[PDB]
RNA sequence: AUGGUGAACUAUGCCUGAAUAGGGUGAAGCCAGAGGAAACUCUGGUGGAGGCUCGUAGCGGUUCUGACGUGCAAAUCGAUC
RNA sequence: UUCAAAUGAGAACUUUGAAGACUGAAGUGGGGAAAGGUUCCACGUCAACAGCAGUUGGACGUGGGUUAGUCGAUCCUAAGAGAUGGGGAAGCUCCGUUUCAAAGGCCUGAUUUUAUGCAGGCCACCAUCGAAAGGGAAUCCGGUUAAGAUUCCGGAACCUGGAUAUGGAUUCUUCACGGUAACGUAACUGAAUGUGGAGACGUCGGCGCGAGCCCUGGGAGGAGUUAUCUUUUCUUCUUAACAGCUUAUCACCCCGGAAUUGGUUUAUCCGGAGAUGGGGUCUUAUGGCUGGAAGAGGCCAGCACCUUUGCUGGCUCCGGUGCGCUUGUGACGGCCCGUGAAAAUCCACAGGAAGGAAUAGUUUUCAUGCCAGGUCGUACUGAUAACCGCAGCAGGUCUCCAAGGUGAACAGCCUCUAGUUGAUAGAAUAAUGUAGAUAAGGGAAGUCGGCAAAAUAGAUCCGUAACUUCGGGAUAAGGAUUGGCUCUAAGGGUCGGGUACGAUCAACUUAGAACUGGUACGGACAAGGGGAAUCUGACUGUCUAAUUAAAACAUAGCAUUGCGAUGGUCAGAAAGUGAUGUUGACGCAAU
């Protein structure tokens, strides 16, 4: 039969993101020779909605160490940073809210946000509204860092990739029912182009794996093996289990 | 000649009526007359000394 | 002369939805449409304006802050703990 | 089409020449055989599709 | 009753398209094109209108004197007055106060 | 375009270099609210606007057309 | 089977434009007032909320299993919706 | 639809006159976008074509007709398209678009062999196409044609480029003064570089103001009606872009220093971070008066004469009103897990390289002056006949302007302006039809089934159950009232009052009381049937264009799965390829 959804989705056609009204990419200053060896200060100029996004976004600006001019920059605001702050930012700045810092200069426990996966990738980890990495710990020699993801992993990285001190901003939109189908039409709208969903059950053979048969019905395990192919995975891909959670979760 | 009569206030029984009471003359247009003339006595009792302030702005609250 | 007995703000979507998601919005509506104190220059005057936005309409500083909320309590906490930790630093 | 190209124009006005009787006196010539002009477009039996 | 057409090829209602109806001499309707409305200048520090300055669409204004464009002061037609006399303030007194922390820390260089 | 209404300025315009044409209108207008009156509008067309100078005194009026330069291409209404 | 041509219809996304009589309802916020030992409770206004409602244009196409059914028409017409 | 005339061999059907109607400003009116392509217009004219006709035509024949510095295109950028160094591919070609690239051009100085070599310092922005609705330099009125006109003619402007002289301003304190201040101005030097603004932005609600329209008094005119009545009915009384002065909610400055808290919006917001008060400053939307400009246009009267067609007179004035209508705009307010383009282009500021006077310099952001503005489109239709449906097809096809009454109203019904009066025709009125109505008594007995039809309806007042997520259910149900005329009562504005009232002008709203009629009155139009339950989907929403609109799909809500980027899911023949990704677990993907 026919090419299901999920695989068309790939070719990007009718389902690539909606991009015209966004501020720019996110993202920490280029780590130059100031943030690292010392410090570099900018001031928060404006903090600001970015469509699709969740978190505000923080424009701050700095001036260039190596010509005149003022170059500007887009953060992802921590919550309580504000418009007329000075930012500091560099391997000698001081443990405040809003300034970015190397996860080897900051005690453990220190919380961050928009965190680099190796250093100068200009931020990667918890970036999302709400979201931030807890420091648990340090290894001096062969300097990592070891960090919590929002996610509950653990995961170790060096020493001298940066993070911005705090959580980003917009906490707990997620906690608000959306109420009705419209709600979810402007979310999406701004987004790309996966909603709403029609359920494989309730298309024709042709169409899915689930689609077909005189009742609903999925007519066979719906947990997927990881070594399916295109046209397979449709369903609970490599679940390890399945059912309803009970009990405590969290990582020990 | 009918204007006239309407002039006279003929013509506007129940059986002329078709249009509910408010959407003939709404009930938020009545209050702004109402309450802008109340405002503005007030405002020319005040700006003569017959008023005093204090008992301008407690009239000013309860108008 | 009270108006309803106890959907508040929430009335607007009459019986639609279901009474527990119409209580779950009307508190987190009553959340992001108040009236907070701005600690820069002391007038209760921060109204938000888009989530995790909020402004001061006199004086003009705009903080980041909670979906629909100024402040949340784990940004609270997460300030204190900053505190705290930096207080060490200097100590 | 009310505001056009040139190009269009350019062919417009080809067509407007094209379109008018055979030319009696071919007729009387030696040997002719056209009767009558059997390319004849008109606005509302045929199109140009440009 | 006298009604009224656009008078260019453009039939729709857009931002460039607005109209106004006007009497003409002959004493007949008439429609009148009509440029957008010119916004007023802005402050640079605050965003306030600025007080002193023409307002003019963009190219409109090389058309016009430069008294058009600003007020005698330093920063003229580009901040507000009040915006220059928090930077005149602000810049006096921390100039004032490098003097102060250098004097310090000097004593500190030649007292510990 | 524009008018005129200082007496020397326009002596002083009806000589100038490119002005070579000029017009003197006739307007029965009334006075106050009782009578009437004559008044007169000089126009010289200087070459990128028309200055009009209205003289509301006959008096004035007839004077000043003396003064008129003598090579001007005056048009009498 | 091989190689080509179509998104002028239509499905969906994107960019840029445009359009939508008149009514009914009366949500937050706000003013004044009344009771009560207290906690607190009531009344009248104001305001103008909603994938709210009556209903045109719009968009749709429910019933007559109406018209037509070698048609006005290879899907239309009328009433009702 | 009708009478008559004219024309013609011929007239139900052409032209003109008369009459009767219609569309009824949500148009059968006045223009446009796509599309057509001469259909426009004149003259001639009927073989075919316009399912009767034809003297008529969107037909046939022959001609005429589309005028721009300012209206568009052209320029800019949007989704996106797409060259180039390159990398894949046997290859047609695929990828990538600033990429693993030695990616280029400006300002003036150096020349006084001379024409443009090198001397500085920059600037590293790295194609280009992509909007006749987005952005955007500048034009208006009157007249004129068989058919063009914001395009010609008349008159009056404005922009852009280029030239430049004269005046003014500035300077011996060189690059202006004034004002405490907001800031004023006719001017008032300013390279590199930097920075700021404008361009530039959602939607709804009430309120305020402008414009045009609507209603209306006086007056000066023309028309209509006049047995009778009407100081009456209809109509004309207009003012462009542009320019001078003036004009504003907002905002801001100076004085001052606030509890007895004041000020204040319809809408509760503001003040020791300086209110209320007084006095000033600013934007010029918009309006006023004047210039343009009465010479125009509009309406009349009085003579002239086959003619081109004139000639001469007058008058074109002063006011009122508002929850009116449409549109514009402002200050605000609601709303969002939605916060509602970009670029060209224009200005400003910070900076201070440089250049510049007293025996005479500086100045074209002040005034006035001179020259030039190419190229293509411009006719007409835009639809019950100019487009698409084989056609002059009851279908389809984006849009602006919008008068009076009734009435809540852009509804229906009647009307003014404009436009139509086209659709084969005549004679009869059998059956059976289609479409529109009515029926005594009974009242669903008809039928699978109340299918069809009938009943109900507006507004004011009264009255309103179960149940409920407390929001509803609800116009629940159920009732009364409603015309005409004639009265009373309540609801407002503007003014002067030493430091209690008076006088005046202008609006339907609501309630009550008489009188009155064949008991009628939402009098046509317009306008909900209601109730009790079972099944089923929560709801609003969605689909089988053309036999299924549903209980199917969606949805919010609930729950499960995968994934920390050297990744999950997915694309590709391959790749220095691609979607999610301008992304990061409050996330993306999959059920
Ligand atoms: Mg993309
Ligand atoms: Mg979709
Ligand atoms: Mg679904
Ligand atoms: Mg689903
Ligand atoms: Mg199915
Ligand atoms: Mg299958
Ligand atoms: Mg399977
Ligand atoms: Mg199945
Ligand atoms: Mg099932
Ligand atoms: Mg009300
Ligand atoms: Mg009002
Ligand atoms: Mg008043
Ligand atoms: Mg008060
Ligand atoms: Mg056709
Ligand atoms: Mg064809
Ligand atoms: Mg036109
Ligand atoms: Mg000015
Ligand atoms: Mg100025
Ligand atoms: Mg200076
Ligand atoms: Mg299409
Ligand atoms: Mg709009
Ligand atoms: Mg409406
Ligand atoms: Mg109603
Ligand atoms: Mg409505
Ligand atoms: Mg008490
Ligand atoms: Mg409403
Ligand atoms: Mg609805
Ligand atoms: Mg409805
Ligand atoms: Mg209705
Ligand atoms: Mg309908
Ligand atoms: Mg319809
Ligand atoms: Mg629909
Ligand atoms: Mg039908
Ligand atoms: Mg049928
Ligand atoms: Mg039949
Ligand atoms: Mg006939
Ligand atoms: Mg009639
Ligand atoms: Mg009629
Ligand atoms: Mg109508
Ligand atoms: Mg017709
Ligand atoms: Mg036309
Ligand atoms: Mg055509
Ligand atoms: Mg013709
Ligand atoms: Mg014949
Ligand atoms: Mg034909
Ligand atoms: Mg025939
Ligand atoms: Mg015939
Ligand atoms: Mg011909
Ligand atoms: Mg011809
Ligand atoms: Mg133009
Ligand atoms: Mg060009
Ligand atoms: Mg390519
Ligand atoms: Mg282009
Ligand atoms: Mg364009
Ligand atoms: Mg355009
Ligand atoms: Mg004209
Ligand atoms: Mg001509
Ligand atoms: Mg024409
Ligand atoms: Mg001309
Ligand atoms: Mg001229
Ligand atoms: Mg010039
Ligand atoms: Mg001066
Ligand atoms: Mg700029
Ligand atoms: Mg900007
Ligand atoms: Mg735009
Ligand atoms: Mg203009
Ligand atoms: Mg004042
Ligand atoms: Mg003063
Ligand atoms: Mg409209
Ligand atoms: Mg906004
Ligand atoms: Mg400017
Ligand atoms: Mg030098
Ligand atoms: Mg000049
Ligand atoms: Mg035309
Ligand atoms: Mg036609
Ligand atoms: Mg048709
Ligand atoms: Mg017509
Ligand atoms: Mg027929
Ligand atoms: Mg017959
Ligand atoms: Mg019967
Ligand atoms: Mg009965
Ligand atoms: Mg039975
Ligand atoms: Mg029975
Ligand atoms: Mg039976
Ligand atoms: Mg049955
Ligand atoms: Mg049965
Ligand atoms: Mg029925
Ligand atoms: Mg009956
Ligand atoms: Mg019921
Ligand atoms: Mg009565
Ligand atoms: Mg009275
Ligand atoms: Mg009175
Ligand atoms: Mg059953
Ligand atoms: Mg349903
Ligand atoms: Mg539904
Ligand atoms: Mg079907
Ligand atoms: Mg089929
Ligand atoms: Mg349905
Ligand atoms: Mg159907
Ligand atoms: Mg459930
Ligand atoms: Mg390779
Ligand atoms: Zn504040």
């Amino acid at each position: 039969g026919r090419v299901i959804r999920n695989q068309r989705k790939g070719a990007g056609s009718i389902f690539t993101s909606h991009t015209r009204l966004r501020q720019g990419a996110a993202k920490l200053r280029t780590l130059d020779y100031a943030e690292r060896h010392g410090y570099i200060r900018g001031i928060v100029k404006q903090i600001v909605h970015d469509s699709g996004r969740g978190a505000p976004l923080a424009k701050v600006v700095f001036r260039d160490p190596y010509k005149y001019r003022l170059r500007e920059e887009i953060f992802i605001a921590n919550e309580g940073v504000h418009t007329g702050q000075f930012i500091y930012a560099g391997k000698k700045a001081s443990l405040n809210v809003g300034n970015v810092l190397p996860l080897g200069s900051v005690p453990e426990g220190t919380i961050v946000s928009n965190v680099e996966e190796k250093p100068g990738d200009r931020g990667a980890l918890a970036r999302a509204s709400g979201n931030y990495v807890i420091i648990i710990g340090h290894n001096p020699d062969e300097n990592k860092t070891r960090v919590r993801l929002p996610s509950g992993a653990k995961k170790v990285i060096s020493s001298d990739a940066r993070g911005v001190i705090g959580v980003i901003a917009g906490g707990g939109r997620v906690d608000k029912p959306l109420l009705k189908a419209g709600r979810a039409f402007h979310k999406y709208r701004l987004k790309r182009n996966s909603w709403p969903k029609t359920r494989g059950v309730a298309m024709n053979p042709v169409d899915h794996p689930h689609g077909g048969g005189n009742h609903q019905h999925i007519g066979k395990a719906s947990t997927i093996s990881r070594g399916a192919v295109s046209g397979q995975k449709a369903g609970l891909i490599a679940a390890r289990r399945t059912g309803l959670l009970r009990g405590s979760q969290k990582t020990q | 000649a009918h204007a006239q009569s309407k002039r006279e206030g003929r013509h506007s029984g129940y059986g002329k009526r078709k249009g509910t009471r408010e959407a003939r003359l709404p009930s938020q247009v009545v209050w702004i007359r109402r309450l802008r003339v109340l405002r503005r006595l007030l405002a020319k009792y005040r700006d003569a000394g017959k008023i005093d302030k204090h008992l301008y702005h407690v009239l000013y609250k309860e108008s | 002369a009270k108006r309803t007995k106890k959907v508040g703000i929430t009335g607007k979507y009459g019986v639609r939805y279901g009474s527990s998601l119409r209580r779950q919005v009307k508190k987190l509506e009553i959340q992001q449409h108040a009236r907070y104190d701005c600690s820069f220059c002391g007038k209760k005057t921060v109204k938000r304006g888009a989530a995790g936005i909020w402004t001061c309409s006199c004086c003009k500083k705009t903080v980041a802050g909670g979906a629909y909320t100024v402040s949340t309590a784990a940004a609270a906490t997460v300030r204190s703990t900053i505190r705290r930790l930096r207080e060490m630093v200097e100590a | 089409a009310a505001q056009k190209s040139f190009r269009i124009k350019q062919k417009m006005a080809k067509a407007k020449k094209q379109n008018r009787p055979l030319p009696q006196w071919i007729r009387l010539r030696t040997n002719n055989t056209i009767r009558y002009n059997a390319k004849r477009r008109n606005w509302r039996r045929t199109k140009m599709n440009i | 009753a006298q009604r009224v057409t656009f008078r260019r090829r453009n039939p729709y209602n857009t931002r460039s398209n607005k109209i106004k109806v006007v009497k003409t001499p002959g004493g007949i309707l008439r429609a009148q094109h009509v440029k957008k409305l010119a916004t007023r200048p802005k402050c640079g520090d605050c965003g306030s209108a600025l007080q002193g300055i023409s307002t003019l669409r963009p190219r409109q204004y090389a058309t016009v004197s430069k008294t058009h464009k600003t007020v005698s002061r330093a920063y003229g037609g580009s901040r507000c007055a009040n915006c220059v006399k928090e930077r005149i303030i602000r810049a006096f007194l921390i100039e004032e106060q490098k003097i102060v922390k250098k004097v310090v820390k000097e004593q500190t260089e030649a007292a510990k | 375009a524009r008018e005129i209404t200082d007496i020397k300025q326009f002596l002083e315009l009806t000589r100038r270099a490119d002005v070579k044409t000029a017009t003197v209108k006739i307007n029965k207008k009334l006075n106050k609210a009782g009578k009437p009156f004559r008044q007169t509008k000089f126009k010289v067309r200087g070459s990128s606007s028309l200055y009009t100078l209205v003289i509301n005194d006959a008096g004035k009026a007839k004077k000043l057309i003396q003064s008129l330069p003598p090579t001007l291409k005056v048009n009498r209404l």
